[PDB]
């Protein structure tokens, strides 16, 4: 373990970027409780005033608070990034290991529905399918639905990984020695694979969350009162060429999020591919 | 070649001919087109119910009603849309405009990116790499929808600074050139630079890391080494030898690349207002039409499958080890 | 004036670490018509010394002292400048054919354009003629028909034969070869030594040939440097070396190559330990942690390169005392061959005409079957209990894929294959398994062979964990390997990449003795080590054979070990076992054209038999 | 900027002499839907952008002036003259030259078929209002070839209403026979006698034009043709940044500020009697059918925020519209809104009697959750009213949901079929205000597209046309107005301030109140 932490430590991009996006994913939740101002409170006094004593980040033309708001809108964008990347990476996971393990028909097979599954693009897919997960209070459908056409790419990958270390030679030496199967399985592939199985989860978080957000930004996302970074984007610009904090703020706040994910990512990655 | 090229084109058209059967299946369970009907206040009498569910097909099963749709639109009748105009009409223009665009964008970003990658490959670790890759880096983090409105923004304040119309972003064409046809022409490129500008940023950004990385992997091998033995100088070998072997890569990784520059575009479409096939994704889904998004899930998966022929054909032609064995 | 002379080169490359400093301060000559030999195991520096001369080493490596060709010096030019001199003048011979060539340009095309660029004025339609001329002149049949081969079409020997001519063409001045001929078979190694010679006859050139054996420098060479800890520690001709080495390091690097001319049984001299890293060196001799003559004197200050003899220099101190004497006396090493005991007459493996086939396809997407390889022919072999059978050829000869069917123990598509008196077609899983406990195998690479991630106790305790032993006594037993093998106790924590390559080996061979098997299969456990750290383990495969009486299916390409190892030899043509029987037999009289060929192809270190 | 949002008598163009003004160039004006029907006396095509189109190119009767007083058109009619007042009958007389486009002679007839078409007298017209065309007794031929004599059996104080202010004049051709008025102009007018004629149409670059008409008879314009454009609701005011927009409304601050900062523009101000409001869906089928449910909707929904959100800016001190018949500045104006002043604990106390129990975040009964569908046109200026009654129905408990629509089909496919639970749209009016009363309130009213209603205010509204002084008329269209609050009909939000963005070349054009624009006067200042 010690090499790997020290390589990942003097990275210090990385370590700096993984820092930030916690302390953002905490903040997220910690902070609101603590604010003058929930989100859903509607101050009829203050509308569209830039950022003062009261409004820490001004409000929006409804009279909302700006900085309530984004916090609740990266509490909903970020922890669907998580899930999914999550979720996507297991299916991932499964597909390829299963398809680089037979070899075969059944890889051949496995390999030729995930190129047939790519043939159109993923987006369109997923937008296909969002008038019945519109409009119900549960995000475990819209998450559900985004892990699902996101494994596609990371199953090359495992069947690669899978198909290399299936002839690898420590793999060999093994039955040639009375191991079982199971011990094979949880002595050698498990600590071998996890390493990489990491990285395609820091890896997809990036993608989960421009998937989730360029959605909402089209109305097909998450529906008003709820907000996501790509709503509040998208009612912000209408506005910003008058007002700009209303589109800057939740912009840059999004952008900044996904530099420290691709940046973690990047770094993760170096730290592990010797 | 032309063994290759052949397996893979039947490759290519069962693959298509399965996507559209799969996506009518998934476009079919999807939507429920009839549902405003149905809660309509004086509640349609049925006979209307019946009749525009034969109008549209929803009386027969999914089997038969995408035989019957197949039927005619290789007939070249697309069907109608849930408000009776027929599809055909737009299908042709809307293309156009699609094309034009995504033809553009993709041709300037890959030429860009494959160039700035060599680039920071060859100099590796210097202060240009490192521009370069921290600019890819926030290139490809900051979303189309972001980007598309940061460049509006930025025109606006450019035409209110020099005081003057100098950018147009609204519309493929203004009304009117006023005669000419030098003119005619020079409006639309007017037009086109920010939407395309917008594709060719997120191409290059993702093209340059993916040269990068095939860069120094050719720069790992040996045969630079025997190249500059001969007596050849750094660049000439690296130009000659080195680019030439690290682009068969790149010639595999298009096919992905158009598949990320059609979903960038509906945002541009969109952003930009060009009434392409992108705006019409997001109507036809909108409206629930069965359709509207049947004809544009045929197109674009005929786009990302005609980049694969196209790839498939530079890779044949730049590697001999699919040439001759 | 001298055709090249070095004067004090050094050379260091940077890390996140102190810089390495490959090359010390070195100095030599090189004369028109000469060959001169820079002699040296792994890490000792002479890479670096050839590609500071060529000018092609990486951006990071800094450079210092002089170079001079025909009496220009060379560092610190531009390679515009530079490159004047490369091809037209200096001509090079790399050391990796498979990847030496670039992919996307016939052969043809590339010796071509090697012409070109220092003639512009030929015009291709002359280059290519000449290019077919040194194809021909370089050996490749057909030589105008495979001028428009791409190189994966090539053999590898057809692959370094198309670097050789890439070099020959134009005339170069001087002829740099860096390790020319590793990873080739015995049988184009002669061919590519054949070639080499006609070249530095056609040419007139001098010749720098970078090798880590001393059969290829007895063979080709004039001159001999000696290259440790990346200083020359010895310098004589040929003959001189071999017969009179003043100098402890080579006294060990020339007694641990095997020899033909030995019986089996022989010891070999191995020189301990590994050698130093070169960043931050000890003061004195860098061959005091492993100099079995070693006397504090020479820890003071490093020696230097003085004039013992006659054009002869070595760089000890202590040199009066090495004169005359024999490697095992300086190193105090018993050669000799130890009574063998007499193990049973029992067969412990028979093969009966065994037959196995590789089908050859064409089509990427699709496949089309178009031939048979006939990888396995036919075969018949046994192993007596007790002894070495020796399974010899070249690459591509079936050897391996017939010893790794044999330890899969599953029916053969004909043919029959017998374990200690069971046929592996009688045995259900609950057989097979059992039999698994007595016949284990050693493998080729240690670095793939050996979990990257788990501990040296975790790693030969592994068959004893699945095989079902307890706890208790496991430890016992993974402490006891370690001391049979020579590591030391305290080396099971220790993770395998914080160890050497010979140390790795030993881990292997550790890991395959566990339950205390009969049989082991040696699937060339030697190869790619350094000559002075094989000679140790092949002692220690010697010393297991005498000490426990286990028995020992050797497989390898080279047939220098297998003179030592084997009691009994079966070579291999292309799957078929073309002569068998006794060792000193089958290498003392061949009877087949092919064995005696390819005992000829096989290098001597002996200079005084060149005829 | 701020001003108070009410009816004023002035108007905010530049004035200036046509003679003076650049002799040619275009105007080029927005749409934000490619017209479905053109037939504007049909539900189709009445709507104020595409009778914005047709302004320039049939009759009027009538001239209404900035204060909304009237005169005849001696451009088309020589003397319209109330003939006598107790078995009321009024005289129309066309002018002894004026023709269609066709070459037809305007006649007697063409009043008599379009009244005929608009009677309402012959359901094979699916009219969009009856107006008085009902009440005509007869229409006859008079003396002199072109003179129409109309009788009314019933009073009808808007009689200046027919062919004027709103209303125009068709030709006999497309609307005489029900297939031509249903059906003969789905595609492009008919017959024309305005200063303009529309001349090209382009329904794959949704642009029209529109062209003098070179047999007019007027003055000749200053303008050679006028360009309409369609466009949504960010391409209104970012292409008004462009040459493209040569004028365009403003919505909200945001669209003020940014006209106000650029160049070349300038904001004109005068307000007009249009509105904005919530209209509910009360027919069979829809859950908001029982009057007890509305009126208890109503009182959760807090017009007065809604009314300074969305005029913040535009609007000096802005307060809701709280009378239907007559807008703020219009004579006879009064507050008739107590019977639904906001209050949510009444409102949470009549949800409970009426059995809407609180559950989860909503409410509901047997099992059915309390939802409302809110359909409107998207825009920026329209989600900001949507949003804040989603949000203060949040509070009561009720869900509304919102359904954004596009412009294309709106009414025709959303509006007009009933396709909605709640739905916000405008109502642009003119000087004869009570002309609104059998189109929209009536129980069988055309434009009672909630099919809310009963006899007490169709008594009432009969009650209010049955009279001939305004001073009494008035008040008893008060008592009107109170009893369509009491029946909980819809709810009027806002009154429409009038700002409107102009190219500041132009003259004699920008934002007009109740005046009508000449529309042989508009032209280019001279640089
Ligand atoms: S100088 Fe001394 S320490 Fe060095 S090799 Fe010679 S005897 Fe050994």
């Amino acid at each position: 373990r010690t090499l790997v932490v020290r390589r990942f430590l003097r990275n210090r991009a990385a370590v700096a970027s993984l820092a930030a996006l916690l302390l953002l994913f905490v903040s997220a939740y910690a902070l609101p409780p603590l604010l003058p101002y929930s989100y859903d409170d509607l101050d009829f006094n203050a509308l569209l005033q830039p950022p003062g004593t009261k409004h820490w980040l001004g409000t929006n033309a409804l009279g909302q608070d700006l900085l309530a708001q984004t916090l609740r809108g990266m509490q909903k964008s970020m922890l669907i990034g998580v899930c999914v990347a999550v979720i996507s990476t297991g299916i991932a996971a499964t597909v390829g290991a299963i398809s680089g393990y037979f070899g075969g028909w059944r890889d051949r097979t496995l390999m030729w529905v995930v190129d047939l599954l790519l043939v159109v693009p993923s987006f369109i897919l997923i937008a296909i399918v969002t008038p019945r997960t519109k409009n119900s209070a549960n995000i475990m459908f819209l998450v559900l639905l985004l892990a699902g056409f996101g494994w596609m790419i990371s199953s090359r990958m495992v069947r690669g990984m899978t198909m290399s270390l299936r002839e690898r030679e420590f793999i060999r030496a093994a039955r040639y020695m009375g191991v079982s199967s199971r011990r094979i399985i949880v002595g050698h592939v498990v600590p071998n694979v996890a390493s990489i199985l990491i990285i395609d989860a820091a890896l997809n978080v990036a993608a989960a969350i421009l998937a989730e957000t360029g959605l909402s930004f089209l109305g097909f996302g998450i529906q008003p009162p709820d907000v996501s970074l790509g709503t509040l984007i998208a009612d912000g610009t209408a506005s910003a060429t008058a007002f700009p904090w209303v589109f800057l703020f939740p912009a840059s706040i999004l952008v900044l999020i996904l530099v420290c994910a691709n940046l973690t990512g990047d770094g993760l990655r170096d730290a592990l591919d010797p | 070649m032309t063994r290759y090229l052949a397996r893979r084109l039947l490759n290519y058209l069962v693959l298509l001919a399965l996507a559209s059967f799969l996506t009518y299946c998934l476009t079919s369970l999807a939507f429920s087109p009839l549902e405003s009907l149905m809660q309509r206040s004086p509640r349609p009498p049925q006979a209307v119910i019946d009749a525009k569910a034969h109008d549209l097909g929803l009386d027969r099963p999914i089997l038969a009603r995408y035989a019957n749709w197949v039927s005619h639109a290789v007939r070249g009748d697309f069907g109608t849309t849930i408000t009776g105009q027929p599809v055909g009409t737009e299908l042709g223009r809307r293309i156009g405009v699609s094309l034009r665009l995504l033809v553009v964008g993709s041709v300037f970003g890959t030429v860009a990116g494959v160039v700035i990658g060599a680039w920071g490959a060859i100099r590796q670790y210097r202060l240009s790499d490192r521009v370069m890759t921290t600019l890819a880096l926030l290139v490809l983090s900051t979303p189309t929808f972001v980007v598309a409105n940061l460049l509006i923004l930025g025109a606006l304040r450019v035409n209110w600074a020099v005081g003057i119309q100098l950018f147009d972003y609204t519309g493929e064409t203004s009304p009117g050139v006023a005669g000419g046809v030098w003119d005619r022409l020079g409006d639309r490129l007017q037009h086109l630079i920010l939407p395309s500008l917008t594709l060719a940023l997120a191409a290059a950004a993702g093209f340059s890391r993916y040269q990068r990385n095939a860069m120094l992997d050719v720069l790992g091998q040996d045969f630079i080494r025997t190249a500059r033995a001969k007596g050849l100088t750094r660049r000439r070998a690296l130009l000659k030898h080195g680019l030439r072997t690290a682009l068969i890569p790149m010639a595999t990784l298009f096919a992905y690349g158009v598949a990320g520059l059609v979903t960038g575009a509906v945002f541009v479409e969109k952003i930009f207002g060009w009434h392409g096939m992108g705006e019409w994704m997001v109507r036809g889904i909108s409206t629930q039409d069965t359709n509207i998004v049947a004809a544009i899930t045929v197109f674009s998966g005929a786009v990302v499958l005609l980049a694969g022929l196209l790839s498939d054909v530079i890779y044949a032609a730049l590697d001999p080890r699919v040439r001759v064995s | 004036s001298p055709l090249l002379e070095v004067t004090d080169l050094a050379v260091t490359f940077r890390t996140d670490g102190d810089p390495v400093t490959a090359v010390r301060g070195i100095s030599y000559r090189v004369e028109p018509g000469e060959v001169v030999a820079m002699v040296g195991e792994s890490g000792s520096g002479k890479s670096a010394a050839a590609m500071a001369v060529v000018g092609l080493l990486p951006e990071y490596a800094q450079v210092r002292g002089s170079v001079r060709l025909q009496g220009t010096e060379l560092l610190g030019l531009a390679d515009n400048a530079m490159s004047r001199f490369r091809g037209k003048a200096i001509g090079t011979v790399f050391q990796d054919p498979m990847s030496a060539l670039t992919p996307v340009y016939t052969v043809g095309d590339q010796i071509a354009e090697a012409i070109e660029v220092h003639q512009p004025r030929v015009g291709k339609k002359a280059a290519r003629r000449r290019a077919v001329e040194l194809l021909d002149l370089v050996g490749i049949s057909q030589p105008q028909r495979r001028s428009r081969a791409f190189p994966h079409e090539l053999s590898g020997g057809e692959r370094q034969r198309v670097v050789i001519a890439i070099a020959i063409a134009n005339d170069p001045d001087l002829l740099i070869c860096d390790e020319p001929t590793t990873a080739l078979d015995v049988t184009v190694q002669a061919q590519i030594l054949d070639v080499l010679k006609a070249a530095r006859d056609v040419t007139g050139a001098g010749v720098l040939i970078i090798t880590h054996d001393l059969g290829v420098v007895a063979e080709f060479a004039d001159r001999a440097l000696v290259m440790y800890a990346g200083r020359v520690v010895e310098s004589a001709g040929v003959n001189d070396l071999y017969r009179d080495r003043r100098m402890p390091y080579t006294v060990g690097l020339l007694g641990s190559v095997p020899r033909l001319d030995a019986a089996q049984g022989t010891r070999l001299v191995p020189i301990p330990g590994a050698p130093p890293s070169l960043a931050g060196l000890a003061p004195g001799c860098p061959f005091a942690p492993r100099c079995p003559l070693v006397i504090d004197e020479c820890l003071t200050a490093e020696p230097e390169l003085l004039d013992v003899a006659t054009d002869h220099r070595a760089a000890c101190i202590r040199t009066e005392l090495v004169t005359g004497r024999s490697a095992a006396d300086i190193y105090r090493v018993k050669t000799e061959a130890r009574p063998a005991a007499l193990g049973d007459a029992s067969v412990v493996v028979r093969v009966r005409h065994l037959v196995k086939t590789y089908r050859l396809a064409k089509g990427v997407v699709l496949r089309r079957a178009i031939g048979e390889v006939r990888a396995v022919d036919g075969i018949s072999l046994e192993l007596r209990q007790g002894r070495t059978l020796g399974i010899v050829g070249e690459s591509g000869s079936g050897k391996s894929t017939t010893l790794h069917e044999i330890l899969e123990l599953a029916a053969p598509q004909s043919g029959s294959i017998e374990v200690l008196g069971t046929d592996v077609a009688t045995l259900g899983t609950a057989e097979r398994r059992s039999l698994r406990r007595d016949i284990q195998v050693v493998f080729q690479d240690p670095v793939a062979s050996l979990d990257p991630r788990l501990p040296v106790f975790d790693l030969i305790a592994e068959p004893l964990q699945a095989n079902g032993f307890g706890k208790n006594e496991t430890h016992a037993r993974v402490a006891e390997l370690l001391d049979i093998v020579g590591l030391r106790h305290g080396d099971a924590s220790r993770y395998p990449a914080e160890f050497s390559g010979g140390q790795k080996q030993r881990i292997g061979i550790a890991r395959a003795l566990a339950l205390q098997p009969k049989i082991l299969a040696l699937d060339e456990p030697v190869s790619a080590l350094d000559v002075s750290i094989q000679a140790g383990i092949i002692n220690l495969l010697l010393d297991l054979q005498e000490q426990f009486g286990l028995s020992y299916l050797f497989v390898s390409h080279d047939l220098s070990v297998v003179k030592h190892l084997a009691h009994q030899v079966a070579v291999m043509l292309a799957g078929t076992v073309v002569e068998q029987g006794d060792s000193e037999e089958v290498f003392g009289n061949p009877k087949h054209e092919y064995t005696r060929r390819l005992l000829g192809a096989v290098p001597q270190p002996d200079p005084a038999r060149r005829g | 900027a701020d001003r108070r949002a009410a009816v004023g008598t002035t108007s905010d163009i530049n004035q200036q002499d046509p003679a003076t003004l650049q002799d040619g160039g275009n105007l080029r004006l927005s749409l934000t839907d490619f017209p479905p029907n053109f037939n504007i006396l049909h539900i189709d095509g009445n709507n104020a952008e595409v009778a914005a189109m047709m302004k320039a190119t049939l009759p009027r009767a009538f001239i209404i002036g900035p204060d909304g007083s009237t005169t005849v058109d001696t451009n088309y009619f020589t003397s319209i003259e109330l003939t006598r007042t107790a078995p009321q009958v009024v005289t129309y007389t066309i002018n002894p030259e004026a023709v269609w486009s066709d070459g037809t002679p305007i006649t007697w007839r063409d009043i008599a078929s379009q009244i005929h078409a608009i009677s309402g007298a012959d359901k094979a017209f699916e009219i969009a209002s009856s107006s008085g065309a009902e009440r005509v007794a007869s229409v006859t031929r008079g003396v002199d070839d072109r003179q129409a004599v109309v009788t009314f059996a019933k009073p009808y104080a808007e009689w200046r209403g027919m062919f004027a202010g709103n209303g125009m004049l068709l030709p006999a051709s497309m609307t005489a026979t029900p297939e031509a008025f249903n059906k003969g102009q789905l595609d492009g007018p008919g017959p024309s006698a305005g200063p303009f004629v529309v001349s090209a149409l382009d329904r794959t670059a949704q642009r029209i034009v529109l062209t003098r008409n070179p047999r007019w008879w007027g003055a000749r314009p200053r303008l050679d043709s006028i360009t309409y454009l369609v466009l949504d609701d960010a391409a209104r005011l970012p292409a008004l940044q462009n040459n493209t927009i040569d004028a365009t409304g403003v919505g909200t601050l945001d669209q003020l500020t940014i006209a106000a900062r650029t160049k070349g523009i300038s904001i004109r101000r005068a307000p007009g009697p249009s509105w904005y409001h919530f209209t509910l869906n009360g027919a069979p089928g829809s859950i908001l059918a029982d009057k007890a449910l509305r009126l208890a909707i109503a009182k959760g929904i807090d017009r007065y925020t809604i009314a300074r959100v969305a005029q913040y800016g535009l609007t000096s001190d802005p307060v809701p519209l709280n009378n239907h018949v007559f807008v703020a500045g219009q004579d006879g104006y009064q507050d008739n809104s107590g019977v639904v002043a906001y209050n949510p604990e009444q409102a949470k106390r009549e949800l409970d009697a009426l059995g809407w129990r609180r559950s989860g975040a909503f409410r509901e009964k047997d099992g059915r959750q309390l939802v409302i569908r809110d359909l409107f046109y998207d825009a920026q200026s329209t989600r900001q009213f949507a949003q804040i009654a989603q949000h203060t129905l949040a509070q009561i408990g009720v869900k509304l949901e919102l359904q954004a629509k596009s412009g294309s089909g709106f009414f025709s496919d959303y509006v007009n079929v009933g396709a909605f639970d709640i739905a916000q749209f405008g109502w642009v009016g003119d000087a004869f205000p009570l002309s609104s009363l059998t189109q929209i309130y009536a129980s069988d009213g055309e434009s009672n597209f909630g099919k809310i209603g009963s006899p007490q205010i169709d008594a009432a509204i009969e009650r209010t046309l049955a009279e001939l002084d305004p001073g009494k008329a008035r008040a008893l269209a008060n008592q009107v107005d109170e009893l369509i609050w009491a029946e909980g009909f819809s709810l009027p939000l806002t009154q429409s301030p009038g700002t409107v963005a102009v190219r500041s070349t132009l003259a004699n054009f920008g934002a007009t109140g109740l005046a009508d624009l000449d529309y042989t006067a508009i032209g280019f200042m001279r640089r």
